[PDB]
């Protein structure tokens, strides 16, 4: 049920934020400072905008929650080059990130995901 | 693929 769905949303997305100790990625990358990062990035994404997608009820399924997650940190990976603080937080945001999803799935399948 | 110029 969607109630008991969007407060798991919640919750993770609040976990996922508080690994990322930098607040990184906070908000949007600023397209007027990196006017190159859509020559490499398709979708850029950031917790801001999941919050916002979360309470507009764009995420109706844990896949599509997972997916936008995913994309912070992969975009994060594609475009910052390995030895800045970017790119590691990203590297860490995925292995700490993963287990917060890992475990909030099991919770989603617990419910009502197909 | 290249980098970008990077976030500063």
């Amino acid at each position: 049920q969607l109630t008991p769905f969007l407060i798991l949303l919640r919750k993770t997305l609040e976990q996922l934020q508080e690994k990322d100790t930098g607040n990184i990625f906070s908000e949007p990358v600023p397209l007027s400072e990196v006017p190159d990062y859509l020559d490499h990035i398709k979708k850029p994404m950031d917790f801001f905008t999941m919050k916002q997608n979360l309470e507009a009820y764009r995420y109706l399924n844990f896949d599509d929650f997972e997916e936008d997650f995913n994309l912070i940190v992969s975009n994060c990976l594609k475009y910052n080059a390995k030895d800045t603080i970017f790119y590691r937080a990203a590297v860490r945001l995925r292995e700490q990130g993963g287990a917060v999803l890992r475990q909030a799935r099991r919770q989603a399948e617990k419910m009502g995901i197909d | 693929g290249g980098k970008g110029l990077g976030k500063g």
